[PDB]
């Protein structure tokens, strides 16, 4: 390089945000419901023991 | 002392002319047949509310009719009657707006509202041409919140001059001439002189008055607030600050 | 719970990714990449005013709802027993309801001084027009936070003073002050939202 | 690969480099990328230098049949927001058959110190409106990856380059404030609409 | 000088002004139905008597849905940025007003409902406050028509 | 009390917009061309209306 | 101009009206369904009169169905960027408001159908509060009527 | 020329067609196993006629197989940014739509098969219930191919 | 000149000034009243002596007051960047001396009117810890006061 | 050019595959542990028969490393962020699904272990739903596949 | 020379500071007030003799003043932007500092007066405990100086 | 050169490093105070010998105004951004460290003093467990120490 140029960046403002927030509001509808299905609730009635 | 004038018979401030005849014509009905309804047995508790209200319904529904008269708004579609005032050839050919027969739809949509040589307002109510607009909105509010004030402040002041007589009544002059008297001189000096200012602004101005810009719509209702501490500027008309 | 836990994640994680750009932002020296100033001067003013409008009846309007049901359920609750009460209390209602007509007035004040732009660089066109667009939003943030906390304190000593008349049916009248105390502390709020958009010009 | 221009009448003052550099008037798109970078000999005549100022005039005899001139016009100033001094791209002339067309640049801005970068700086609104006037001309031109220095400049190497790219754009920005407005709104609603329940057992 | 972007706001000004007042309703209708549920266990006669909550939770709906319409049909291609952003604040203050109103609509009718099958005298004083606030909502619809053209 | 009377004008307002709105909906819509499609069907929305 | 990445709002509109209605169908069948599973076991002759409100809760995800439809023909490359913001509208405003219209569908069902089970003379009064929940449902298909075609 | 990224949107979408449906088909099928346990106990003789919720949480992932293949093969490098678009949202529609179908089938299938421990009769009304959550799940899938062909 | 923006540090001073101050207020007085209404039904002989806890938290809004209305009066749309600083600092610090304030006025005044309502001759004692209270509520005013004109 | 860091993704795809699995089949195997803890102490004799679950939930870990496997042998510097980004969807989906047996293995084995505890004749009922578990991982790895040599 | 916006440090320093200080007095006072609330239904005498936590929370507060108010003091519009900073960190540093202690002062006291009132030989235990704490907060002023006025 | 400004890393750690102790000796003060002001019920004699926490804890506070006082008063215009780094540090270690001693430190006396209130053979053995606590705290102060001097 005859001088140190930039990355030659792109439309980043568009593209970075849709896909962060895509991001990120998959992995809270991920982590939510396998927290709902984690506390599972079976009864745990007297059948149990 | 009330019936009429009571917040009861000016229940409704939703004539709309249709409406109130349906009012009308169920409670006249309902009348015509209360013979047979009370000697019948009761549906329901509701239907005896009713039916013990049912004077109060077809007066009501009277008055409806006569709130929809008053407001032009027949089924929220305006009645005209001995006329409309306003025009478009007045006010386009004098007025130099003219050639916007296809241009007028293609170049100045919704765009023409101007007073040349007009006024004049409906002898009975509002014109229908302020439904078929657009602007129906402003106008509409700003008369209404008008009425709103002359309306609230006349039967307010009226409510308390009853006590007046009332107390005249129970003798009792230390709270006629000490309790009272303060109270309608505060309410007069706090509410008359909104009403006069919003009555002057009705009467002391024209189409061809507004200050520089081209409406302000009124500009005066609200900026004389029931403080109005200094500057204010705008309307300034002399004896206007020593009077506030 | 699990809410509350999720709402506490969101707060924390996105608060810890803030302390860490700025500290990042800092660290680079890449100061002035984090620039303020743009931000406030390329958003449109008029998102501000009409937000400030929003916020200013909808948190009015939100809290007098607050009051009025925190203080109906408790009416009808303890008005099985004493039916008289039905009706007589509803003088600590209408307060309530009251403080919620202090927004849409107050909404229309501020409402009264909008006017369109027909410009887009913020370079000495503007600066007044800045100033009055954030005055307004201001001004609508203070009555309608302000309305709706004294509409939610309002509401609940009105139930206090409800469930009070339940037994005592003469102490309503000397109870009565707290709750005009609270909608005069409503009353302070418009007035300084009032003030705040009182010498504005807006164009 | 190819070495920026440099305008260096005692030390290394204006840097500028591109990649795609193209003209087009009334409509016919030429290419001067190895006309301006590839021939070390150019008509930089009228080039200034200040320590406030930087005017960078490219002129070509045989483009479009006379004698065509682009004028880039830099300026610098200490901002009194962080007392430190900033440089802003101010306007492109375009000067042919004594006719002078103008083009006004956008956001083009950074720190005096470092060096200003971006992808496209086009009057094409398809390819980023970054060039934009009034009047309508027949000038359309493109730059792709051009990058400037002006000031405080050592070496013949570019310094640090502020790209302007950007995190967030202001539409980006309003539009994410409104939507967490919505939000907000729309998850007290959920969650207060989540707390209610229902009857287990009836009177009889 | 029409900015891009400018129908955003209105959009989703008249979409949260739809889907507040919505849900509102929704909540409104669910709270008044579990109470009117619980409470003709003892007293059927007086099922049709307090239905009210419901179609109260429907005139808030319906005030969203006429908001909703009027900022919809307001809408054209070319905002220029002012009138968008008068939809977005009088659609958001609608949507959370009828929110509002529905939170208190269905808590009081659920309370009155189960006080006038308790007490057949309670209905009448219940209405008053009931109805108090189908007015914020009503309060909401206004404070958008003024901002429709203001 | 001045800002309470404001109260009825708010349902002034409201009524004759909704009144507006449900013509413009139902009856705006049920008075078109093709006379025998627009008013055979005429009764029904009439009596919805 | 065409901008690029504009049927994104489209297509994330139309999905977000699917989900969102197919979750609110889903919870009111899910609330309907555990209420008739509670109440069968007394007073089983009568599940088939009381199979009424999935339905309707089903009828709502039918609704995001047609939206959806709405969009697939009404997708293309070359959109405005203007178009597409209100299809995402339509497609949000649908959604959202058929979850609402599900979550009060589902509770009051639910509720409604174990004190059937506990009083049959609340049924009438059943095919009325469920249907304006459906009601509310619709709502907001109206409004992305208006706003898928304009 | 044509972003390099957008491919990470399409297989994305693969993606999301494949776990979310499976996860709530896994909800379902863990919740229905609970069922089977507090039902075998009873009578476990009928063991075989309550496997109907399992396997329509079978279906549910074949939904999801069969979209998510589909928007695997039609992926490619050579996409123009929208048909990747139109894939992601293809594919967190059905998967969230299957998600929802699978949290409905779990609820419902406890709920009944609890129910059923005593009372055979529900076992045909479970059907019928069983049906919509599925039918619900099918809807997903719909939008889907309306997306592929388009 | 002077920078653009800068008003918009001094109306979010006035506003926290307002809005913290206000709920410190409303919140100490709902307490309050809470309290005291609680006890009047064993003694409504002490209910007029008793009602300086609200007067207090009322009186907490009265400083917020004047802290809002000084620097709203003197703010201008040119401020120098400097004097908006101060005052939204100014504006920041009573208002969230008036939290304080608040919520130790509320909190005090409910335990001291509970233990008035059983001892009387606390009540002397009660006004005592108000003073100190309020000692903190004033103070936020004079790290205003001086700080707004300087 | 090639753009860097594409052996970011793939490799944080293998990782998060890897990992997925790993983590679903120690919650299986947790919660199916559990189980048999819970019955030992019922029929000790019949333990063998109960430890079906285990191994099933045990097996995700070898779909996760013929994942991780031929992920890794496609892993090289000169990949064009394409092969990357379905390397990483694969992954994520593989584990995923993983995950998603995994609860749904553990659950079931829990609670049919301790009815099967209670009651033997479940015994074969037992493998049905856990082959359809099974078979939900093995969707996960048949995508990946078309997701791996695309 | 100078950049500006260098005085928001210092400002919101003092603010912080004298913000904080009052969080730290209102708690303990809080605290005080209601254990002096709980314990004089009982002992009359005592209350009068058991003030002292709401003294140490006054003095606190005393603290907190003098600091924010010998920052404001010296707060110029040619701030250096360098003792913007150590006022900022001198307050911070006060004002947590103060508010740690009015916290452990409020809860000792709480405690404390309890005990006091079960055992009336534990009021000597206050006249050393209590100034622990407090010298805790004393502490803060003392770096706060040594933090502003270099 | 004085790259960026350090004076504010040396200011935020001379402030961490204060409040951070202060916080931990505050609640090892609050959590002996309630224990001796529950022991102080049975055994009022032990009060005395029973205040070494809260000693301990004012020496941990001692320790971080110590090296509060050291670390700032290096503090100067002209460093080289990299004693600030060790300032921030130092700062920061020994806060946290004393935070974390005086947590461990309340925990301990709280559990001691309600174990001799029993037993007196206890008393002793606080002074084993309780030493480690402030040993921790030293040990931050030394890490401190040859941070500051660096
Ligand atoms: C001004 O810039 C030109 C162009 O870079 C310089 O020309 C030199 O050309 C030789 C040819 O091999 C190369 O070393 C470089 O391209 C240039 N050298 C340097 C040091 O830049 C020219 O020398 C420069 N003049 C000054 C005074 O720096
Ligand atoms: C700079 O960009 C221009 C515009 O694309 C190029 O000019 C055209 O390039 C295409 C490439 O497919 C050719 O088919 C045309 O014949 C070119 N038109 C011309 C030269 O008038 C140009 O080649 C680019 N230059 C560089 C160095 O990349
Ligand atoms: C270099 O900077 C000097 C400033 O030190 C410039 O002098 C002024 O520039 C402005 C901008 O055009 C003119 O309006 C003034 O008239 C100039 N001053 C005088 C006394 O003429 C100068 O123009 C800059 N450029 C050059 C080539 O010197
Ligand atoms: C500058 O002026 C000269 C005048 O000769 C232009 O040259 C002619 O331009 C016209 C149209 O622009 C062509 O049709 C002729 O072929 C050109 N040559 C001659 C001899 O007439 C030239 O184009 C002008 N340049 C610009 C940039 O406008």
């Amino acid at each position: 390089p005859y001088n140190l140029a930039y990355k030659y960046n792109l439309e980043y403002s568009v593209v970075f945000n849709l896909v962060l927030w895509i991001m990120t509001g998959l992995a809270l509808a991920v982590i939510i419901t396998s927290y709902n299905i984690w506390n599972m609730d079976p009864g745990y009635d007297s059948i149990i023991y | 002392y009330t019936v009429i004038t009571f917040p009861f018979l000016f229940a409704v401030m939703f004539g709309d002319f249709g409406h109130g005849i349906l009012m009308t014509l169920f409670a006249v009905w309902m009348v015509l047949r209360e013979s047979r309804i009370l000697s019948q047995k009761n549906e329901n508790e509701m239907f005896s509310m009713v039916f013990s209200g049912r004077y109060i319904i077809l007066l009501m529904g009277l008055f409806s009719i006569y709130t929809g008269l008053i407001y032009n708004d027949c089924f929220s579609k305006s009645l005209n009657i001995f006329g409309s005032s306003w025009s478009v050839r007045p006010m386009f050919t004098i007025g130099n707006w003219t050639e916007e027969t296809l241009l007028g739809s293609s170049v100045l949509q919704l765009n023409p509202a101007i007073p040349g040589v007009f006024g004049g307002p409906y002898p009975f109510g509002i014109d229908p041409i302020w439904n078929i607009a657009t602007n129906k909105l402003t106008f509409l509010n700003s008369f209404k919140m008008k009425m709103s004030v002359i309306l609230g402040i006349i039967h307010m002041l009226f409510g308390v001059s009853l006590s007046l007589f009332n107390h005249i009544y129970f003798k009792k002059p230390l709270n006629i001439y000490f309790g009272f008297i303060p109270e309608i001189i505060f309410m007069s000096s706090l509410f008359g002189y909104l009403v006069i200012l919003i009555f002057y602004k009705w009467t002391a101005y024209d189409a061809h008055s507004s200050r520089n810009a081209p409406s302000l719509l009124i500009h005066f209702i609200n900026m004389f607030l029931f403080s109005y501490p200094e500057s204010g500027n705008a309307m300034l008309y002399s004896g206007q600050k020593g009077i506030q | 719970t699990g809410l509350e836990l999720l709402y506490l994640g969101i707060f924390v994680a996105f608060w810890a990714c803030m302390i860490v750009v700025g500290i990042c932002y800092t660290i680079f020296d890449l100061g002035f990449r984090f620039d303020v100033a743009w931000f406030l001067t390329e958003t449109s003013p008029f998102m501000w005013s009409n937000l400030g409008i929003g916020l200013a009846i909808s948190l009015s309007v939100v809290g007098a709802a607050w009051g009025i049901y925190i203080t109906g359920s408790s009416i009808i609750g303890g008005g099985v027993k004493a039916p008289r009460i039905k009706t007589k209390n509803l003088v600590s209602i209408i307060f309530c309801e009251a403080v919620a007509i202090y927004g849409i007035i107050m909404a229309i004040v501020i409402s009264n001084m909008a006017e369109p732009f027909s410009a887009t660089d913020p370079k000495a066109i503007g600066h007044r027009n800045y100033h009055a667009g954030y005055s307004m939003f201001g001004a609508g943030l203070t009555v309608g936070l302000s309305n709706l906390f004294c509409g939610v304190c309002v509401g609940i000593v009105g139930s206090g003073a409800a469930l009070a008349d339940a037994q005592n049916p003469s102490l309503f009248v000397k109870i009565l002050i707290v709750e005009i105390f609270g909608s005069a502390i409503g009353l302070f709020g418009v007035i300084v939202a009032i003030l705040q958009t009182s010498r504005v010009k807006m164009g | 690969i190819h070495p920026p221009v440099s305008y260096n009448d005692t030390a290394p003052r204006i840097l500028f480099w591109a990649q795609n550099f193209s003209v087009a008037y009334k409509d016919e798109w030429k290419d001067l990328t190895s006309l301006t970078f590839g021939v070390e000999n150019l008509n930089l005549t009228g080039s200034f230098w200040n320590d406030s100022f930087a005017m960078l005039s490219l002129t070509y005899e045989p483009l479009f049949g006379a004698t065509v001139t682009f004028k880039f016009i830099l300026a610098s100033r200490f901002y009194p927001v962080s007392a430190r001094y900033w440089f802003t791209m101010e306007r492109l002339e375009i000067h042919s058959n004594g006719s002078v067309a103008h083009f006004n640049v956008s956001q083009v801005t950074g720190p005096s110190i470092y060096s200003f970068h971006c992808e496209y700086v086009s009057s094409l609104s398809k390819k980023g409106s970054l060039l934009v006037t009034n009047v309508p001309s027949l000038w359309q031109m493109t730059l792709h990856n051009f990058q400037i220095q002006a000031f405080n400049v050592t070496g013949e190497q570019f310094s640090y380059a502020s790209d302007c790219a950007g995190f967030f754009s202001p539409g980006i920005w309003m539009g994410l404030l409104t939507t967490l407005f919505m939000l907000f709104i729309f998850t007290y609603g959920l969650h207060m609409i989540l707390s209610l329940k229902t009857m287990d057992r009836f009177d009889d | 000088n029409n900015p891009e972007y400018s129908s955003f706001f209105g959009v989703m000004g008249a979409s949260s002004a739809m889907v507040f007042s919505a849900m509102g309703a929704a909540y409104g209708t669910a709270k008044s139905g579990t109470g009117i549920a619980a409470m003709s266990v003892m007293r059927p006669e007086l099922i049709m008597k307090s239905i009210i909550p419901v179609v109260m939770a429907g005139i808030i709906a319906i005030y969203g849905l006429v908001v909703a319409v009027l900022i919809a049909n307001s809408l054209t291609d070319g905002i220029t940025l002012y009138r968008s952003f008068l939809q977005l604040g009088a659609g958001l203050s609608v949507g959370l007003s009828g929110l509002a109103a529905g939170f208190a609509i269905g808590i009081v009718g659920d309370a009155g409902v189960r006080g006038t099958a308790q007490q057949p005298r309670l209905f009448v004083g219940m209405i008053l406050i009931l109805i108090f606030a189908e007015v914020l909502g009503l309060y909401g619809l206004i404070v958008a028509l003024i901002l429709s053209t203001k | 009390n001045t800002a309470s009377y404001l109260r009825l004008w708010a349902l002034s307002l409201a009524h004759a917009q909704l009144s507006e709105v449900l013509w413009t909906m139902v009856i705006h819509i049920g008075l078109h061309v093709r006379s025998l499609a627009g008013g055979l069907g005429l009764f029904f929305i009439f009596a919805a209306f």
